[PDB]
């Protein structure tokens, strides 16, 4: 299967500043990646299909990036109301998922 | 105008090209004749000759009957594809097109009894038979088999003009090795899971002319074989010189046995030219072995004695080998 | 535009559970459903893959047997049959429709199945 | 009124007929049935792997919208109406360029039957792809084959059957290739299953033994008498060194040529043949005689007779040795 | 039959084909997959390979919707061009080939809810860029991209119907590749701006790999007995200068004879392959062995053996294996 | 609009125009006056006798039919209104893949005069036939035809006439021509009247005269069949006693002279009859092979410097010398 | 809906519409710009002297009978479409054998601006003759040229012009050829005259410049060598005739086999290369050594001169060499 290997697990830092996320994959996936964002009691939404496709609805400030095997989401000034899980994921197979990358202040 | 447009419109007025003339009644009679323009270069690795010819049919049709003071209609080709045509095709023919520049090489001509005159430039590559047997001296009877391909005997007959047949210049045309020694028309019923069919078929009399075979391989491995028969006037001891001939000799032997295989089709048999190879190398391994039992008998007149044998075995052999061919 | 689910179940283990998801303001013929596993505290598990035009699934390896996915044409909707509960199996669990560029474009409100 | 009444019927016959539509559209499948009369294997080029055949493909099926009554006759109407009737759509799998003749009209027949049956013929050049293993060249037989199948219509729409039994093809025989000589020809209906349905198949396939008195000829004789002569290089005295280093030299150059001029009418296969099986062994067989004349030197001239009896004896029985064993495996 | 045909007349009446589904409300999607029958030969000259295809297209209509008592019309090849049909084009393709043989290779079904269904045969003829700077131990991506030509991002999108690991398959027995061998395929999906706008287009990477049978036959082994050919003179008389001398001066004809067809196989690349610097190595250990020769032939009670044929049947070998575990492993083993 | 007046006055033309029959067929002759603007003399194919041409075939006739008097004089229109009027059936009788260009739309050309004129002009790559004898090969000079008429009107009924006198009719591009091998000399036409066995149709030719350039075959061919004898004629001033060496010598020169001849008999088509190059390689022959046989006979008589081998190297040049200048004056 | 409304307003475009008729038949002449994205340049061959190349061939003009306001927004049509409007009857005048690519329909684009503005694009392969002067090769330059042309209208009717200067042809900078390497482009437009009129006329030319290491790899460098080899036999002692002479056949025939062997390739052209000229120098050099070795044997039989040749033969040809190198390059 394809194996999604996403890191590190939670980033504690404040509101306003740079933060960027990994996605690591086992196999070749080509630009087929997702992300997804967890708030607690809530429903995941998609935020980037792709590769570095933004979403409606998503703002500017959530850019990512993607390569054949390495995978990247960066965001700029990262705010109070974005403190959620993000999940990384794949669909070039029968479609997996990462473990999860938290947030904190 | 005026006048020959309204015959022409009451002409295909009511007409349905997709039914033959008599198509209950009687089959259509269709005179063919043809004039060949040239007869292009005959593929001997491939098996086919190119030919250009200008096929002419001649037939009957009472649809097409006007009454009036003009008595033949010379019309163009964008008049062919809404009167009936047989469908006349070349039975051995691999790959064949009419000529469409600048306008669609046909010619219709129309009388008032009914006469249809249907002309097309051809030209076809026909497959040939070629024996290959005697190389280089064959003469081929080169046919062309034409025929309807839906309509049977009971719906076309096919019948020949006493001059049908016609040639070109014979000096303007496409053979180098060939020549053109005459023609012969002919007619028969082939049977087929379908019907009977009337076949026509036209023989060219082909002979190979005595040029290029004889100067691409016969005179080089002539004199190879002569120059392979001096090793005797050398003297005995001059071992490394007479060995360098002889390998030189058997090598080009060889080297000439496979580039004159390059213009011979793939054929399984052996040709008079491969004859001709094989005797050469049988003669000058034969030369070779003889040096090499004088040289290993004097470590003695037999050098003396192939001054003059291998000469007149070879001789021997041409007039052998000439008669029994020609 | 809405995924509408059941709601939440409490069994007892070893039993069976029905479970559902309505799909409104479209239909299911076009793009394929994805359900999806979601352990408290824990990442996402895909459970399997349904076809409704076609009626084939596709499952993974580990769910093979316990669980299964049908669906139906008139009801645009889409059903789990889940066998042989157990402790491991307390979970909440998503319909996902297939987006654009394979993306799980839209997700259900959530069922949240215990055991005792 | 004949001539009146064949029309008529022609015209009411292709008015209102839907090409669109196969014959029984909602209820069963029609039944295509096909006879080939082929006509001759133009070339079976190992390069291209293919092999271009010439055929008069003849389809049959009934159609009951074509069923005329008032007329008794068969009409073969003009092979231009074949355009206005639904024809099936049958397609070679294994065809890369292939045409219908067009001299002096399309070479195609059409023929109603008072039943509806129809009649349709076609002569057509396909030059079908024939992938070769070429493992026992020259020694070898292949297997050509012609894959006809429809391609728009599954088997609850078309039904392909072969015309005649065993006796649908005919004047396979007759066909000549110039290098190879038919075995025997076979006939095969089939099922296959794509991803979008299950489509019928009839197949047609020839076995091809290569005659190899062409290849003996051109080869075989050569790469032999090459050895031959080598041989010649033992006997001559051990002091004359530029003779047999001349003679061994010029042997072991011809081998060399003689593969490289092979290997330009095969494809670049990446495996070992009879062939090169063969004039690797007489290469391996002129290069032990050339060294054994360096044995021979070195021995004398780097401190004799016996080692080049011995070598006068054993290097003829070797050969017939290897020859014999090359021989029969490969027949 | 007329119930049918009634249906079909009421599909095509007011249809116009000029006019993609949904043009000024929605996005024209294509769901599309290939089902390669045959991969064949990949000449290395014109840097192209061709492949004979199953290209299927699938895509949504909302004019073709049908109420009949059957659910599926598998419609004939007319009806496929009295409707709109997508404009996909290969972006790499140089002569492709839609074969109609004896019909038109098409396919048509129209399901009752107006989705459809485009199945061809095509024999596409496509670019294949090719590093030749590991040639013969070499492996290439050769590419397949499709796409729309007129339609733009914002009109007509292209997608995968299954998976994209399983949207292109291989059938078992088409290959057709006697050098190389298909490893696998690989796909991907880009977009791409032109100057009219940005298209969507999608990649097909077929990964390719060289077989060393045909030059392991045709060059390798001809220049390695044509070095051992020139090593066996230095066991010669030191006496015999024609001998040796022929030796030599016919290794150097064989040597330079033998590059001819490397040179002749490959394109002109301007640069030098692998193979091309295994002739240079094995011209320069053939071409050292009449440097020695004439090296002893300058410096020649009877004759002595050479020191110098002594040291040269004992170094020139050894050097010669020593090359060829350095360059066989550097090349074939990374 | 002007436009429009422009539509209406093309379809009162077409309104009435029978394409199946030619202006004045009741009456005379529809006089098609011919032009061809020679854009590229394509190359010469040796192995086929054929040559290939780019013509911009101008044509020209007078149609009573196609008579307007509206706001324009000439109506350069498109090529879709030629499909349908009159059209003269022009064919080549030698050409054999003749072909027109369509890139991208047809290159075609339809001006309509005022008072009837048409002017129809196309763009074609006839591959005519060229009847060669290459006896004098390499010096020979070739003439190759084109023969262009009717197929289908006879002579009473459509004539072809040269628009201009002289040859200016056929005006070739200065810069028009792939001759790698030849060059144009001139062009002369022609018109004339066959009759075959439907009638007599008017051809009009047009010859070009061509000139092999002997420069290809100077570097390839002649230069080093003279060199090797020169090479075979080093026997003669060697040792006596030399035999390996001027054996070596012998059995190489006649081989690469028999390799020289292979080539050559390959490079032209397989003709019965010889060229004028096979009569210089095998009297070049006749030099090395006798040079053989001059050792051989020193060989007979070893066992000094031999009177026969100094007469040899005086003798044999000067032969060579004066056969040189036989034969590069009575080609050349 | 929408769609509807499309369908009558392109259907009372072409309503009336006379595709005989160019836009502003009797009035000015119709200006059409051109811009041309390259794809690729697959075969350029000396043999038959062409290259071979493929095209993004757009075209734009306008139409005022194709103006329509009802839809606010460009209409991309159909490719079939094409066939019903008016065209330029642009033709290519170096042409031998081009086609529109047909996989899976007629590779081409039609675009409807509001304005009337008409956006015709098509991907042409064609095989342009381009006459080359291989007096240098393989050191050579060469200027290949396409010759866009209007055929049956005039300056009077159409007029031809670059839409936006040089930056109309892109993507010349990504071609990747395996012998050649693009240096320049340029673009001309001009007028040229023939009997009927006067044309406009754009033309595309290149600057392909002949890669070295090829022809050094095949060519020069085993020239090089056996001419190397040749030197060998002036070590060897003048009574070992056989050797010597063995040396010099040899490379004699090596010299005049690699001549006839890398000609038969190229054209029949009859003037002289530069590799040919190498080949000619080379054969001077092989041909003196081996008369080299025919004085001497000559001298003796019938050690200062052969030592004397030693040391001469290969400074000139060093001094021949850097001759020919710095006067071809
Ligand atoms: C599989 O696909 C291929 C490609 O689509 C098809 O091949 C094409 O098929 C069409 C339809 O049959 C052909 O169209 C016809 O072409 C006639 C001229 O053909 C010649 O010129 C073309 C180039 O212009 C060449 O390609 C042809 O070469 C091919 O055919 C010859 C036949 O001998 C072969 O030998 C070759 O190997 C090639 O295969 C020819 O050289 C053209 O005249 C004809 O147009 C007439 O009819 C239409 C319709 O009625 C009129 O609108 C039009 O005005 C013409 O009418 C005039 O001419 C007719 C006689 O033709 C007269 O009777 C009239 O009075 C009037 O004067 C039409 O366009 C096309 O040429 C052909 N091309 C190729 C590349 O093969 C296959 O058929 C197809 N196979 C199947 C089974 O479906
Ligand atoms: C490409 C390599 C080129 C190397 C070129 C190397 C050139 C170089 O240095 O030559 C000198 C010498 C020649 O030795 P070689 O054995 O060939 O020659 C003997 C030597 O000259 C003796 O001195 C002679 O005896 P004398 O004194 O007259 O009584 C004897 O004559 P005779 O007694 O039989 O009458 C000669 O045969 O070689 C070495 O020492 C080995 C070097 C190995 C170098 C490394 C080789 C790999
Ligand atoms: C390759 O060859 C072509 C043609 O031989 C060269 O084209 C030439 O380019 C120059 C520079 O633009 C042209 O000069 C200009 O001509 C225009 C014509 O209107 C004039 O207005 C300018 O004032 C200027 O004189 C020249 O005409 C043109 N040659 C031809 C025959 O048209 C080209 O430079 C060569 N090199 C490359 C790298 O393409």
């Amino acid at each position: 299967n394809i194996v999604m290997t996403q890191s590190p697990k939670s980033m504690s830092m404040s509101v306003g500043e740079r933060v960027t996320l990994s996605c690591k994959a086992s196999e070749y996936v080509g630009t087929y990646v997702s992300w997804y964002q967890q708030k607690p009691e809530q429903s995941p939404k998609l935020l980037i299909y792709g590769a570095s496709n933004r979403y409606t609805g998503v703002p500017d400030r959530f850019t990512g990036s993607g390569s054949a095997t390495d995978f990247t989401l960066t965001i700029g000034s990262v705010q109070a109301e974005d403190l959620a899980d993000y999940h990384c994921g794949q669909s070039y197979s029968y479609p997996t998922f990462g473990a999860g990358t938290k947030l904190e202040l | 105008e005026g006048d020959v447009t309204v015959i022409l419109n009451n002409l295909l007025e009511g007409y349905d090209n997709k039914l033959r003339p008599d198509i209950g009644v009687k089959p259509t009679l269709i005179h063919t004749d043809m004039y060949v323009n040239s007869i292009g270069p005959v593929n001997a690795i491939n098996m086919e000759y190119t030919i250009d010819i200008f096929f002419a049919q001649t037939w009957y049709d009472r649809r097409l009957k006007f009454n009036s003071t003009i008595k033949v209609l010379r019309l163009n080709s964008n008049m062919v594809g809404k009167i009936w045509i047989p469908d006349t095709f070349f039975r051995n023919s691999k790959k064949a097109d009419a000529h469409w520049i600048t306008t669609p090489n046909r010619m219709l001509r129309i009388w008032n009894d009914g006469r249809v005159l249907y002309t097309l430039r051809l030209t076809i590559d026909a497959e040939c038979q070629l024996q290959l047997h005697n190389f280089p001296m064959d003469e081929h009877s080169c046919p062309l088999e034409f025929s309807s391909y839906g309509y049977p005997r009971e719906e076309i007959v096919y019948q020949w003009k006493r001059s049908s047949v016609e040639v070109g210049d014979t000096r303007s045309w496409r053979l180098y090795q060939f020549s053109f020694v005459g023609l012969r028309n002919t007619t028969e019923v082939v049977k087929t899971t379908s019907g009977d069919y009337v076949v026509m078929s036209v023989y060219f009399d082909l002979s190979r002319r005595m040029g290029y075979f004889t100067i691409q391989t016969y005179i080089p491995c002539t004199l190879i074989v002569v120059l392979s028969w001096v090793s005797f006037w050398i003297n005995k001891d001059a071992v490394p010189a007479r060995t360098s001939l002889g390998i030189t000799t058997v090598l080009t032997m060889t080297t000439l046995s496979t580039i004159a295989r390059k213009s011979l089709p793939k054929v399984s048999y052996v040709t008079a030219m491969d004859l001709f190879v094989s005797v050469c190398f049988i003669f000058v391994f034969s030369a070779l072995v003889e040096y090499g039992t004088l040289h290993y008998f004097v470590s003695a007149k037999m050098d003396s004695y192939a001054r003059i044998f291998f000469p007149t075995a070879f001789c021997l052999f041409n007039l052998v080998y000439w008669v029994s061919y020609l | 535009v809405q995924l509408q689910q059941s709601g939440a179940e409490l069994v007892k283990p070893g039993a069976s559970v029905k479970l559902s998801c309505t799909a409104s303001g479209f239909n299911i013929k076009d793009t394929y459903m994805y359900w999806v596993k979601q352990r408290p505290e824990q990442g996402l598990e895909w459970i399997g893959r349904i076809d409704p035009a076609n009626g084939d699934t596709k499952y993974d390896p580990k769910f093979q047997g316990k669980a299964t996915i049908t669906t139906d044409t008139f009801s645009n909707t889409a059903y789990l049959q889940l066998s042989s509960l157990t402790s491991e199996d307390t979970a909440v669990y998503y319909c996902a429709r297939k987006g654009l560029r394979w993306a799980m474009d839209y997700w259900g409100q959530g069922t949240s199945v215990t055991v005792s | 009124g004949n001539m009146s009444f064949v029309k008529e019927t022609v015209d009411k016959l292709l008015k209102g007929y839907d090409i669109r539509l196969r014959p029984d559209f909602g209820g069963p499948p029609v039944c295509v049935g096909m006879n080939i009369d082929i006509a001759s294997i133009d070339m079976v080029s190992e390069v291209n792997m293919d092999y271009t055949l010439t055929m008069y493909f003849q389809q049959y099926w009934r159609d009951k919208r074509l069923a005329y009554s008032g007329i008794p006759l068969n009409l073969t109407l003009d092979n231009r109406v074949a355009d206005q009737l639904w024809v099936p759509d049958t397609y070679f799998l294994n065809d890369k360029k292939s045409f219908v003749h067009g001299v002096t009209v399309k070479n195609r027949m059409i023929r109603l039957h008072p039943d509806g049956t129809v009649l349709y013929g076609l002569r057509i050049t396909t030059t079908a792809a024939c992938m070769m293993d070429l493992r026992r060249y020259p020694l070898d037989e292949q297997n050509c084959t012609l894959e006809i199948e429809s391609y728009g219509y599954t088997t609850d729409d078309i039904e392909f059957y072969w015309r005649g039994g065993d006796k649908a093809v005919t004047g396979v025989e007759r066909i000549e290739l110039p290098q190879f000589s038919i075995v025997e020809h076979r006939l095969v209906s089939r099922n296959v299953v794509f991803a979008t349905g299950a489509y019928p198949r009839l197949s047609l396939s020839f076995r091809l033994k290569r005659n190899i008195g062409y290849f003996i000829l051109q080869t075989y004789m050569p790469s032999i008498l090459i050895t031959i002569l080598s041989w010649v290089s033992f006997w001559i005295n051990y002091d004359a060194s530029a003779a047999r280093v001349a003679l061994g030299i010029t042997t072991v150059l011809t081998m060399t040529t003689i593969n490289t001029h092979l290997r330009e009418t095969l494809p670049k296969i990446p495996y070992v043949k009879a062939i090169d099986m063969y004039l690797m062994g007489c290469f391996v067989f002129v290069f032990l005689a050339l060294l054994e004349y360096a044995f021979v030197n070195y021995i004398f001239f780097g401190r004799v007779n016996a080692i080049d009896r011995w070598s006068r004896i054993v290097f003829p029985f070797t050969f017939s040795l290897f020859n014999l064993v090359y021989w029969l495996y490969y027949v | 039959t007329t119930v049918f045909t009634r249906i079909l007349d009421r599909l095509l009446d007011g249809y116009d084909n000029r006019l993609r589904p949904g043009l000024g409300e929605r996005v024209t999607e294509v769901k599309t997959d290939i089902f390669v029958t045959s991969f064949g030969p990949v000449s290395d000259h014109d840097m192209e390979y061709t492949i004979d295809v199953f290209f299927r297209q699938s895509w949504k209509d909302e004019r073709l919707k049908f109420k009949g008592p059957m659910t599926v019309l598998r419609l004939n090849n007319l009806m496929a061009s009295k409707i709109w049909t997508p404009d996909t084009f290969f972006h790499n393709g140089k002569k492709s080939v839609a074969h109609n043989m004896t019909m038109p290779n098409k396919l048509l079904r129209i399901t009752e809810d107006g989705t459809l269904l485009y199945t061809m045969r095509l024999t596409v003829r496509a670019e294949c860029p090719m590093h030749l700077e590991d040639f013969p131990m070499d492996a290439h991506a050769c590419p397949l991209k499709f796409g729309s030509y007129a339609y733009t991002r914002a009109e007509v999108v292209y997608e995968w119907t299954r998976e994209p690991a399983r949207s292109v398959v291989v059938a078992e027995d088409g290959s057709r590749l006697n050098q190389y061998d298909l490893l696998g395929q690989t796909v991907d999906s880009g977009i791409v701006q032109s100057s009219t706008g940005e298209y969507v287009v999608m990649t097909t990477h077929f990964h390719l790999k060289r077989k060393i049978g045909y030059f392991v036959i045709q060059t390798y082994l001809p220049c390695i007995m044509t070095v051992i050919l020139s090593q066996v003179s230095f066991w010669l008389n030191r006496e015999s200068v024609p001998a040796r001398t022929v030796f030599g001066v016919t290794t150097v004809l064989t040597m330079t004879t033998l590059s001819i067809s490397a040179r002749n196989s490959l394109p002109k690349v301007a640069y030098a392959t692998a193979m091309d610097w295994f002739i240079a190595v094995c011209y320069a250990f053939v071409f050292s062995a009449l440097i020695e020769f004439a090296t002893v032939n300058y410096f020649t009670t009877f004759n002595s053996v050479s020191k110098i044929d002594r040291l040269s049947r004992i170094a020139f070998p050894l050097l010669f294996g020593i090359f060829n575990l350095v360059y066989w492993a550097t090349y074939l083993n990374r």
